[PDB]
């Protein structure tokens, strides 16, 4: 009930980010939502003396039909003071369910002198009426200060369940609670259902998206092995691609040699011609296969550095990705083919991939990576909001020159 | 007396750390002083300004300007200092409607509400910063000191505070009269409706009545203006819209400034006149910044202009948006990186038109450009209509499918259909995914001496075909390309090419159909003639013979 004092960083003013164009249907939904939020006192109309702005839009969470207001607080998050005034067990857990606990934030009042900085505008079609201007009175969803200012209340609400269940790992990121078990899905969903009773009990002391449960599990390799083909007959082209792959891998694994295989490439042969491997060549290949079974040397996560995620489009709905802090020191790699209702839409697939990778990232390190997206800026920025279903938003940049490396992950 | 409702003031502050203005009051003539004192006495009586004591230390200069062909004066308060020191505001009026987004109305009336400006009070604690001095005659008494009580003309926050105050007053009227629509713009209120002129004129009178609740005076039913309306470079009618006359000047020669003007008019015109082109004309504005320089028009620019005049010979109008119908956008390729489009709902009645131009870059292709044009139209359509239009595009469905499924980037265009209007966008070559059996294999390489710019390019093949060409004034990059070009020239219709050039791969994998580099262009023209090309990359300096053999030759 007593607000926590918040300021910006020294020498930084509040966010002044342009509102981007919204479709009629998103505008209609934001108007209905904000009208109700105003009645409930969560937000208030503001006047022209407030020059700040943060973009707003609307999404639908995964497997739901109802519009949800999403504020893009990325700029405010950067400019908001850090609040110092990660559960390694989570990734190792057998299963994790993700809960939208953001609605809880709305019960905590927001510091009066900070509210101006949460200004947003609902635009009108064709600028025929003035944008409707609001600011928050309470902790807004998507602001980094919100979990940090609610963390005190949150522990008190979870003290029983944790004392009652010392096995379940519980992690909070932004508007999400990550609840990891080792139990069976029936126990799991029930124990999840159990946890839903704590916030209804506290709730009346009604949430729109609190009921949903998003289910996930870890996979076998953190970093996928680099594998080389096993063949009985090698063509010149097969050997050229092999030497290319190994040269690349030698940037990551220092013992890799290609002299004895390259020597097979001595001469000017037809690309489809079959070349018998020499005994020196087979040993070298064998030696390299072995080297590739070992982990990478000198790879460590560092919380003081940014996570970087690269994605490649592999075709036929398949995507590969790598997460690192230093080049050639991958912390996690992966491959996806599983994209729903996107079979003829690249951009929807990529947007889903970005959301999946970001989720994995939050689980492993408790922070989001900066993406390097294989897409033109203008295409991405036109469409990504159509397919976004998460309540956080990572940073991204754009790759305009085709990496030669796509093969090596294929 | 009927009580009127007060207009709630908006709290204003100066920028942090900054203080108000302290600027010297100019020496005036005895004549100008007399005129200002008259004006100010009237303004003070009306309530617009008030006399302040010696306490206030802030000052803003005041001037008097003689109205042309008259004998009366005008009061001008130069607020430039106070504006630099006043806080930033939310400036709504940045976004204005595009006429194509308006809905057709039976009647549209404007009400001048400029007189409300002076009925809008200024925040009490901010007034002092607006202080000004009327100098006295012969400077023998204290200057008369005044501060403003209402929003001053030329002060930073007046436009935004006025509009917000007006919006607040209008909200209940608009919301309770949903069969009319109000649009605010500076001094004016535009009111449109599909009612009978009887009902309509009545809603207008009721609005005047509503405005009086706050004591806001308005003009009589003989409102000063009726349609057509001249507004922001457009002419608006209740059922159609256009831009104000475009007149391309006759000239015996053109200078830098004239061309830019010419560009601008063409650009403004292009939102409704289809087909307009400005490429050749915009090519004459390159780099230089001397507006005086006369530029000769190329035969190209001369013909583009003649094509422009013909399009401008007779007037064109746009129609208004009908929410009950689909939006259709049709695109044509014009050449030289230029694209034109029309947006409509019924055949032959455009809502608006427009154009798109190629982004600056070394290599490009038509499909990529078509895709950018689509995105641009899409975003513009979201602004104007709140929805994406259905697209009619000059690219076969099968062509699009081959493009996006094989392109290394993610890409998407929204719901569209093929329209068969030449020239069609197409894919000009497609590289093989696997090596071609029975096709000759060319191992290519090129290298150049950094100091002398002397190089060699060449190939060796599996049939013993070989070539090395000496080259002058070249670089490693150009020689790597030249080597690929020679392999393309000297091979049959099917060919496998092996290169170590990451640079050449990077360009070819980007699938250009046109280049700034004439060497890339020559490579593209060869690629077009082939039946099958497989391009293989290998790492340099590795003992990969063929490559090794050819590197030795060209490194010599
Ligand atoms: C007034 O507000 C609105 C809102 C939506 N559609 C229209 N239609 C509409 C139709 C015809 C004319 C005319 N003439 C017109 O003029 C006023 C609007 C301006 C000045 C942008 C407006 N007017």
């Amino acid at each position: 009930i007593e607000t926590v004092p918040v300021k910006l960083k020294p020498g930084m003013d509040g966010p002044k980010v342009k509102q981007w164009p919204l479709t009629e249907e998103k505008i209609k939904a934001l108007v209905e939502i904000c009208t109700e939020m105003e009645k409930e006192g969560k937000i208030s109309k503001i006047g022209p003396e407030n020059p700040y702005n943060t973009p707003v839009f609307a999404i639908k969470k995964k497997d739901s039909t109802k519009w949800r207001k999403l504020v893009d607080f990325r700029e405010l998050n950067k400019r908001t003071q850090d609040f110092w005034e990660h559960p390694a067990g989570l990734k190792k857990k057998k299963s994790v369910t993700v809960l939208d606990v953001g609605d809880a934030y709305f019960s905590v009042p927001l510091d009066e002198d900070f509210r101006k900085y949460t200004a947003f505008t609902i635009p009108s079609i064709n600028n025929e009426t003035p944008g409707i201007r609001y600011q928050y009175n309470v902790l807004p969803q998507g602001w980094k200060g919100s979990p940090a200012i609610f963390q005190s209340s949150m522990t008190k609400i979870l003290e029983p369940f944790k004392k009652q269940n010392p096995d379940i790992v519980i992690y909070q990121y932004m508007d999400d609670l990550y609840v990891g078990s080792d139990l069976e899905i029936g126990q799991h969903r029930t124990k999840i259902e159990e946890l839903r009773q704590h916030l209804l009990r506290w709730g009346l002391t009604e949430p729109p998206f609190l009921w949903m449960g998003y289910e996930l599990h870890p996979d076998k390799w953190t970093v996928q092995p680099i594998v080389l083909p096993e063949k009985d007959s090698w063509t010149v082209n097969d050997i050229q691609k092999l030497v290319g792959k190994l040269n690349w891998a030698s940037q990551i694994y220092p013992g890799i040699k290609v002299r004895q295989l390259s020597k097979l490439l001595r001469g000017t042969k037809a690309l489809t011609e079959v070349i018998p491997l020499t005994e020196e060549a087979e040993l070298e290949l064998a030696e390299n296969r072995e080297i590739l079974k070992e982990p990478v040397h000198g790879v460590y996560y560092d919380p003081s550095k940014d996570l970087i995620a690269e994605i490649q489009k592999q075709g036929q709905g398949q995507w590969t990705y790598q997460i690192y802090q230093e080049p050639f020191k991958n912390l996690k790699t992966g491959k996806y083919a599983r994209m729903r209702g996107a079979h003829t839409n690249d951009v929807k697939q990529l947007t889903e991939a970005v959301q999946k990778i970001t989720t994995e990232s939050i689980v492993i390190w408790g922070k989001t990576p900066k993406f390097k997206l294989p897409i033109q800026k203008e295409t991405w920025e036109t469409w990504w909001t159509e397919y976004w279903q998460a309540t956080w938003i990572p940073e991204w940049e754009f790759v305009n020159t085709p990496p030669l490396v796509k093969l090596w992950y294929q | 007396m009927v009580p009127i409702s007060p207009i709630e003031t908006v709290p204003v502050k100066l920028k942090p750390g900054m203080d108000g203005p302290k600027v010297k009051q100019w020496p005036l003539t005895e004549e100008k002083i007399k005129a200002l004192v008259e004006i100010c006495t009237e303004m003070e009586k009306e309530g617009k300004i008030s006399k302040i004591g010696p306490e206030n230390p802030y000052n803003t200069p005041v001037f008097a300007i003689k109205k042309k062909d008259s004998t009366k004066w005008r009061k001008l308060v130069d607020f430039r200092e106070l504006n630099k020191r006043t806080q930033d505001f939310w400036e709504v009026q940045l976004g204005i409607p595009h006429p194509a987004g308006l809905k057709k109305k039976k009647s549209v009336t404007v009400l001048d509400v400029g007189d409300a400006y002076f009925s809008v009070p200024l925040d009490e604690d901010f007034r002092k910063y607006t202080a000004f001095t009327i100098p006295s005659i012969n400077n023998e008494t204290p200057g008369i000191r005044y501060q403003y009580n209402v929003l001053p003309q030329g002060w930073k926050g007046s436009p935004a505070i006025f509009q917000s105050s007006m919006t607040k007053i209008l909200e209940p009227f608009a919301a309770q009269n949903p069969d009319i629509v109000i649009y605010q713009y500076m001094d004016d209120l535009y009111v449109g409706s599909d009612l009978e002129i009887g009902q309509h004129r009545t809603k207008i009178e009721e609005l005047r009545q509503h405005l009086l609740r706050w004591g806001l005076t308005t003009p009589d039913k003989k409102h000063q203006k009726e349609p057509p309306f001249l507004w922001m470079g457009y002419e608006l009618h209740p059922d159609k819209w256009t831009v104000q006359p475009i007149v391309l000047p006759e000239k015996d020669s053109w200078t830098v400034n004239d061309i830019q003007k010419l560009v601008g008019k063409l650009n403004w015109a292009s939102q409704i006149y289809p087909g307009i082109k400005v490429r050749q004309l915009s090519k004459l504005l390159r780099g230089t910044k001397a507006l005086t320089e006369v530029i000769p028009l190329t035969e190209e620019a001369e013909l583009e202009l003649a094509e422009n005049r013909e399009i401008l010979k007779e007037p064109v109008h746009g129609v208004y948006y009908d929410p009950s119908k689909d939006l259709i956008a049709e695109i044509q390729k014009q050449g030289q990186g230029q694209w034109t489009y029309q947006i409509y709902q019924e055949p032959f009645k455009n809502l608006k038109t427009g154009k798109y131009a190629r982004m600056r870059g070394a290599h490009t292709n038509d499909v990529k450009q078509l895709t950018e044009a689509v995105q641009k139209i899409t975003t513009e359509s979201i602004v104007i209509w709140g929805k994406t239009p259905k697209f009619k595009l000059p690219i076969q469905k099968e062509t699009w499918e081959t493009w996006w499924t094989e392109y290394w980037q993610a890409t998407w265009i929204p719901e569209w259909e093929f329209v068969n209007t030449p020239p069609l966008v197409k894919l000009w070559y497609q590289l093989e995914k696997e090596p071609i059996v029975g096709a000759e294999t060319f191992y290519v390489d090129g290298a150049a001496n950094r100091e002398t710019k002397l190089g060699k390019a060449g190939y060796v093949t599996n049939k013993g075909r070989q070539k090395v060409v000496p080259l002058t004034n070249t670089t490693n990059q150009k020689t790597e390309l030249q080597a690929i070009y020679l392999a393309l020239q000297d091979s049959g219709l099917e060919v496998n090419i092996v290169t170590d050039s990451q640079y050449a791969l990077g360009i070819i994998q980007a699938q250009p159909d046109k280049s700034e580099s004439e060497l890339v262009n020559q490579i593209i023209e060869q690629l077009i003639k082939k039946e099958k090309v497989y391009l293989a990359w290998v790492p340099a300096h590795k003992g990969i013979g063929g490559n090794e053999q050819v590197d030795k030759l060209v490194s010599a």
